């Protein structure tokens, strides 16, 4: 709602750097300067704008139908682009060359209002998903996302985060129909995947490829080519750790997210499917290794996500066994951990009191 | 109703067993044609329910009913609406719960063989339940309702429809379809989707009856702890959040019997104690509750409210943001000073008036805790005495006013309410207690005054004074008052012993009841106090409650000095037996040291070692626990200390906080030698048949046992020890077995070498628990005892590792239940220089196997 | 300020749904407080917090888009909007109120709506001269850009718009004669060609 004026003037967007927005408008050192000052004078004129919001009151009845919870159609947001797309573009313009350190905190920070606007508002979606003639600030976050990720800079460890954060809260505030436009994600999602990316990165890559996989052109887009395929990334990846700081209730987040785009790709309806239960297993082994040691009843937080992980791994586990039926086949390396583990997680299960026919009925199955 | 071909679906092929089963749904749905088609059919008067149970049943039984193409979908579609309409009418309402069940373990069928079709029905669902809320919305936003409508979804061809002409239809289908979700939530969850159902929660929040809104607020619950809350969502149920705490107050009683339970559920698991939780939320959010939780605080809510749990919830939410989230993030550090400064004026103002204050305790205790720590840290820059009464005005005033109540107090008891103000006291002294024992860092140089000895003599003489002429109506409560503020009394002389008199003087309060009664004795006549209170000991003594009196037994038990000991060992054997299982527990964890300060730091008491061998367990459980640290009593002479033993992290409702310390060696702890003669009087505890609970309390205790104890001496007794606990992996409880599994890891830290004898024992007994197991076939044992050489080998240093392996690779030569998969690997904590480190050995592990081609 | 400026904007907006009688009585002093409040002489806004204009601005574009200028009766009303319209053009600057691209967006929103209503309405004399003011500004702009021959109808959407409206209603016209509405278009097409007129001679000024 109106809290996007509260949002925007937070202290510190990032933790580090003491940025604000102001740090960012009272900036008298792609635009030229021509349109610097121009675009500042947009953005404390759209404050104003929202600071008034007399829209979202007494229900905003307009706020209803797609764009599943109706963002707050917040217009005046709609005028702080050109500036955060100057930005944008010195972070790009900058890029695309081949000093920059300084012009890239700017451009987090601009990212960081670019989320919260996107976020809360719902005119801003419909001018950036719409125009294929993309808004500026699209192509503006797509040119800059390859240089996100491809080059290990030291500072290529946020731009890429706040960009993803950015993309996937644009793909949620916003419909179905239009994903097509996010379509020019897949051509990048990759390098936003490699070992080479730490456990956040992929985390929101996860998210958005949900996003788009609630889309029926762009499931295929998971792995429609059957090499390389935008997945076996993401199992080699769940597997075998390509990040060190590996926080480990990290690693849950991550599973957990995996675990949800899995199950809604195979309820929505490559050679792939068949690491796919390798990992499964692998992290599983993962999960019951660390709870059943401690036991009793979990009243730790990440406890209780391990379990949520686990049922849930359960029940794809047997959709799985309910296809593909070469299964064991594809499980035969890993038939131990599997039967080291099936029989103590069924036990446990069958100990939680919230326990479903499908849960029962899987571990039964197998 | 054709029971045989409906089990033999028989050759009804993929593609023709829809139409061979068609016939079957056409009987169930003739079933529920009639019974079913209308609400009011019959007088509810709740046989009905056996067409439910049925149609649960045969889901169970046989999916094909159901499943398996597009026909089976619309059959549900058509049942289910069958059902909605039900789901609305009042009378009905003792249906509505055998339909969230109907309804539920029918999308778990679906999931259970075609997904596919479970996700869009799913879909339907929520689109239905979404339009359902918007009218909801429209009826109290004052537009238009129209009650005759349609909902159309389900929407089937086969052949009544759906409408809800009252609030009362709509707030039942609401209410059981949102049970349902309660239940089906992990299998609906997903990214995009979650927005929806928090959209969905959060306008029954704003708009609806207060028990749909509790339930929805179970439910957003459950959904923040599947996935946490986005910002998109956020800002309507913050606003919605913050008004209904506002209404609280101004809310009734069987209303607060709606959200009594489930508000702190969410708020608990919303604002957990455990750090770097509020990262999850946007400040703004926080600034704003902040504000509301100063206001509901600053308005008299504490006296004004009922349920002392909610006041619980809004404690813990007030700890919360006192100490778990930082300055800088709710807002500037200014505001939050401000605002925790009246917050805590209030929770001052109110505790003269309530029965029960601890609740007050946590975040009291929290503020002055940070502010001696923010204090002695600034002052820090530059030992370093300070004083603590002009600092903050918090403190201050709480003296002032434990002041205030004790002196209207000593006016008279009539013009004070006695039980609420001597909690006052205790409390404010339960504070002091805490705080300069904790908040000084010196116990972590800088020393800090607080509350005064003339005021704790004050008090002293006020409470005999007020239990002397109680009218024998409250004079327990009293009694339960007394034992409090003597325990923090003791935990502050315990940090930093006072003058003897004043400690002499208490021994006898302490000791009241069983004095003046039946003791009659010499102990008595060298006492002083005692012929001082005679007169009150012979009004009292027989009031004593049983878990205020083990109380005060295990006080006295904690009240150390060379003074009128011999008396308090005399109570405490007396109570040693003393009928009361609770008295029981407290002479034990009172005696463990008693003793030790007593005489003969040689061994355990004959007595107790008797007595513990007899029934209520519970005395053996707390046995093992504080033999823990018995052994390092009969050791340097116990030097009596306290864990951080801070309220939180216990369950709060702390009788006798005294009852957190476990104490150690004055100094000089040598390695204890323990030749284990003692263990025997203790471990008969593990007969194999006592509660597990005890063995395993036993096993933990281990830990801290380990390094005391010695191992070389006496290795025959030593062996013999090893023995009886190595009796513990044949264990048939499971836990305690796991947990020796892990805690062998500790023994092996403790043993000084691997000694060929010891090894030996080791191969003998896991070849005994190897063979009891497959003679037995106990796979569960088999797990227990392959997790437990794994530890021992993870730990182990010589020529262990080995055997461990060895019995693990053997274990690789078995059927599905190998473990070792897991196990052999961990051992790494280079599997090919590994093997290298034992090729030789390891191929000898396979020649025996190899004697059977 | 601000509560005085929250009841005037309800008040204006309120204003359409405002019958005849109540109409009557809020007819001439609000008239009069409008134009001792907003005068053409310039300096006059600098009394007034531009934040306050902007909400003004911003309920005007409303009503005006809530189809105001051809329901609402009072011709003194409308006279006093429009005069209210010419002031936010003329006699005030851009970059007080805010800045210029949201007031591009506004006024000609507003021109818009004034381009819907030609044929309406049998006076259009009030509509003039707001749009000769938007016109001028305009022209003059342009050839200031310019000068960093030259067309109107293709440089101003507004312009080529209000020129394709004349032919439409002389077109209508020219099918159905007499029993189209034989005034009113003829007042439309005759404020065209007046401002054709108007701002052919005084926006002149071989570029």
């Amino acid at each position: 709602g109106s809290i996007l004026i509260n949002l925007l003037l937070k202290q510190p967007l990032i933790p580090g750097s003491s940025l604000s927005l102001c740090h960012l408008l009272s900036s008298s050192s792609s635009f030229s300067l021509s349109a610097l000052r121009e675009a500042q004078n947009l953005a404390f004129t759209g404050l104003n704008l929202v600071a008034r919001n007399e829209c979202s009151r007494d229900g905003d009845p307009a706020e209803g139908g797609r764009r599943a919870f109706p963002l707050c159609q917040l217009p005046g947001a709609v005028h702080f682009l050109p500036l955060v797309q100057f930005f944008i573009g010195l972070h790009c313009q900058a890029l695309q060359d081949l000093s920059v350190c300084i012009l890239e905190g700017f451009s987090v920070t601009a990212l960081s209002i670019l989320q919260h606007l996107v976020c809360h508002s719902g005119a801003v979606v419909s001018l950036l998903l719409s125009g294929q003639g993309q808004h500026p600030l699209l192509k503006m976050l797509l040119h800059l996302l390859a240089f996100s990720s491809a080059a290990t800079g030291h500072l290529q460890a946020s731009v890429l985060t706040q960009c993803l954060k950015v993309l996937v809260k644009l793909a949620e505030n916003t419909s179905c129909d239009f994903l097509p436009r996010f379509q020019c994600v897949f051509q990048v999602l990759p390098k936003c995947l490699s070992p080479e990316t730490p456990l956040p990165s992929v985390l929101l890559a996860v998210e958005l490829l949900s996003l788009l996989a609630d889309h029926d052109q762009l499931a295929p887009q998971l792995c429609s080519h059957s090499e390389g395929c935008l997945l076996l990334l993401l199992y080699m990846y769940i597997t075998s750790r390509p990040d060190r700081v590996a926080l480990e209730t990290q690693w849950l987040q991550l599973e957990q997210e995996v675990v949800w785009l899995l199950a809604k790709l195979g309820v929505q309806s490559c050679q792939c499917n068949v690491e796919v239960v390798r990992a499964l297993t692998v992290m599983l082994h993962r999960q019951w290794l660390t709870v059943r040691r401690a036991g009793g009843p979990p009243r730790t937080d990440q406890q209780r996500r391990t379990v949520r992980c686990l049922r849930d791994t359960v029940l794809l586990l047997h959709g799985l066994s309910q296809k593909d039926k070469l299964f064991m086949m594809h499980c035969v390396e890993v038939l131990h951990q599997f039967d080291q583990v099936m029989p103590g997680v069924s036990m446990l299960i069958r100990g939680l009191p919230d326990v479903t026919d499908c849960e029962e009925a899987a571990l039964d199955d197998l | 109703s054709m029971i045989p071909a409906l089990r033999e679906l028989g050759s009804a092929t993929p593609e023709e067993y829809n139409t061979v089963v068609q016939k079957p749904r056409q009987i169930l749905c003739q079933f529920i044609d009639r019974i079913l088609t209308d609400v009011n059919v019959v007088a509810v008067e709740l046989t009905s329910v056996m067409l439910l149970d049925f149609i649960q049943h045969i889901m169970k039984s046989s999916p094909l009913m159901f499943v398996n193409k597009g026909s089976c979908i619309e059959f549900s579609n058509w049942i289910i609406t069958r059902l909605l309409r039900i789901a609305a009418t009042p009378s009905c309402h003792l249906l509505h719960k055998k339909i969230c069940e109907v309804i539920c373990s029918l999308l778990f069928l679906f999931k259970s063989k075609s997904p596919a079709i479970f996700g869009v029905l799913t879909k339907e669902l929520l689109q239905l339940f979404e339009d359902l809320v918007y009218l909801h919305r429209r009826n109290v936003m004052g537009h238009a309702v129209e009650w005759p409508v349609v909902m159309s979804r389900f929407l089937s061809q086969l052949d009544a429809p759906l409408q809800l002409m009252s609030m009362q239809n709509l707030e039942f289908i609401e209410v059981t379809l949102l049970m349902v979700l309660t239940r089906i939530i992990a299998i609906v969850f997903f990214r995009r989707q979650e927005l929806l159902l928090w959209q969905i929660g959060c306008v029954l929040l704003e708009y609806g009856s207060p028990k749909i809104k509790s339930l929805a607020i179970s439910f957003l619950t459950e959904l923040f702890q599947l996935g946490g809350l986005p910002a998109q969502p956020a800002s309507t149920f913050f606003s919605s959040f913050l008004e209904l705490l506002k209404h609280l107050v101004e809310m009734d009683t069987d209303q607060l019997k709606l959200y009594e339970e489930p508000l702190s559920k969410l708020i608990k698991t919303l604002f957990p104690f455990e750090a770097e939780a509020y990262r999850n939320i946007e400040p703004v959010y926080l600034n704003m509750l902040l504000e509301k939780l100063c206001v509901m605080f600053e308005d008299g809510v504490l006296m004004r409210l009922k349920s002392d749990l909610l006041k619980a919830a809004l404690c813990h939410l007030l700890q919360y943001f006192l100490k778990f989230v930082p300055a800088g993030y709710e807002s500037a550090l200014q505001v939050r000073k401000v605002y925790v400064r009246n917050i805590c004026k209030a929770l001052l103002d109110v505790l003269g008036i309530e029965v029960d204050a601890e609740y007050l305790l946590g975040p009291l205790y929290a503020a002055l805790k940070m502010e001696s720590m923010e204090i002695i840290e600034e002052i820090q820059c530059q030992i370093k005495h300070v004083d603590m009464n002009q600092k903050s005005i918090l403190w201050s005033a709480l003296k002032q006013k434990a002041e205030s109540l004790q002196i209207s107090l000593e006016y008279s008891g009539l013009k004070n309410p006695v039980i609420e103000m001597l909690e006052g006291i205790a409390v404010v002294l339960q504070l002091t207690a805490l705080c300069t024992v904790h908040c000084s860092h010196q116990n972590m140089s800088v020393v800090i005054t607080w509350m005064s000895l003339d005021f704790y003599t004050k008090v002293l003489k006020s409470c005999r004074s007020l239990l002397e002429s109680v009218q024998k109506l409250d004079l327990e409560a009293t009694i339960d008052k007394v034992v409090k503020i003597y325990d923090a009394l003791i935990y502050m002389q315990v940090n930093s012993s006072f003058e003897d008199h004043i400690l002499e003087d208490l021994c006898g309060m302490l000791s009241l009841p069983w004095i003046y009664s039946h003791s009659d004795d010499g102990c008595l006549k060298l006492t002083t106090f005692a012929a001082n209170l005679l007169t009150l000991s012979c009004r009292i003594s027989d009031s004593y409650s049983p878990q205020a009196q083990s109380r005060c037994v295990f006080l006295l038990t904690l009240f150390p000095r060379r003074i009128f000991l011999e008396w308090r060992t005399a109570v405490y054997n007396w109570a040693l037996q003393s009928s009361h299982e609770v008295i029981r527990a407290s002479c034990v964890s009172g005696f463990f040291i008693l003793l030790q300060q007593q005489n003969s730091c040689n061994r355990v008491p004959k007595i107790l070692i008797d007595k513990v061998k007899d029934d209520s367990d519970i005395v053996k459980k707390e046995f093992a626990s504080i033999l823990g640290q018995l052994v390092c009593t009969l050791h340097g002479m116990f030097y009596l200390t306290s864990s951080l033993t801070e309220p939180f992290s216990e369950h709060g409702h702390v009788d006798l906080f005294c009852r957190n310390l476990k104490a150690t060696s004055q100094h000089e702890c040598s390695s204890s030698q323990l030749k284990a003669s003692v263990c025997k009087p203790f471990l008969f505890l593990l007969k194999k048949k006592i509660p597990s609970p005890v063995k395993l309390a036993f096993i933990d205790n281990l830990h801290h046992l380990c390094k005391h104890l010695d191992f070389r001496e006496d290795e025959t007794d030593v062996k013999a020890v090893l023995g009886t606990l190595l009796n513990l992996m044949e264990d048939p409880d499971k836990d305690v077995r796991v947990a020796f599994s892990g805690n062998i890891k500790h023994i092996l830290e403790s043993l000084d070498s691997e000694d060929g004898f010891i090894k030996e024992l080791f191969v003998l007994r896991m070849k005994e628990a190897y063979t009891h197991a497959q003679i037995s076939r106990n796979n569960e044992l088999k797990d227990t005892l392959i997790l437990t050489t794994g530890d021992i080998g993870r730990a182990a240093k010589g020529d262990l590792v080995p055997f461990a392996l060895l019995h693990l690779l053997h274990c690789l030569l078995s059927k599905s239940a190998s473990v070792s998969g897991a196990a052999y690997t961990e051992i790494r904590a280079k599997l090919q220089s590994f093997f290298s480190q034992y090729k030789k050995p390891i191929c000898q592990f396979l020649v025996e196997s190899l004697h059977s081609s | 300020a601000s509560t005085f400026f929250s009841s005037f904007l309800e008040l204006l907006k309120h204003l359409v749904e405002m019958d005849t009688d109540q109409l009557k009585l809020y007819e001439e002093p609000l008239s009069k407080l409008i134009k001792t409040l907003f005068p053409f002489e310039a300096e006059a806004y600098r009394n007034i917090e531009p934040v306050y204009l902007n909400m003004l601005l911003e309920k005007l574009c409303v009503m005006f888009e809530d189809g105001v200028l051809m329901r609402l009766k009072s011709d003194l009303l409308k006279a006093a909007l429009c005069h209210l319209l010419q002031y936010f053009l003329k006699f005030v600057p851009a970059g007080y109120e805010s800045a210029l691209q949201v007031r591009k967006v506004y006024v000609r929103n507003i021109c818009k709506a004034l381009l819907d209503v030609l044929g309406i309405e049998v006076d259009a004399e009030y509509l003039l001269g707001p749009l000769y003011a938007a016109l001028k500004m305009e022209s003059m702009e342009i050839i200031e850009e310019i000068q960093c021959h030259v067309d109107m109808n293709q440089k101003s959407i507004l312009w080529s718009a209000l020129k394709q409206k004349a032919e439409s209603l002389q077109i209508s016209l020219e099918y159905s004669g007499l029993k189209n509405p034989v005034i009113e278009m003829l007042e439309g097409i005759a404020v065209v060609l007046q401002l054709t007129a108007l701002c052919t001679v005084h926006c002149s000024h071989p570029s």
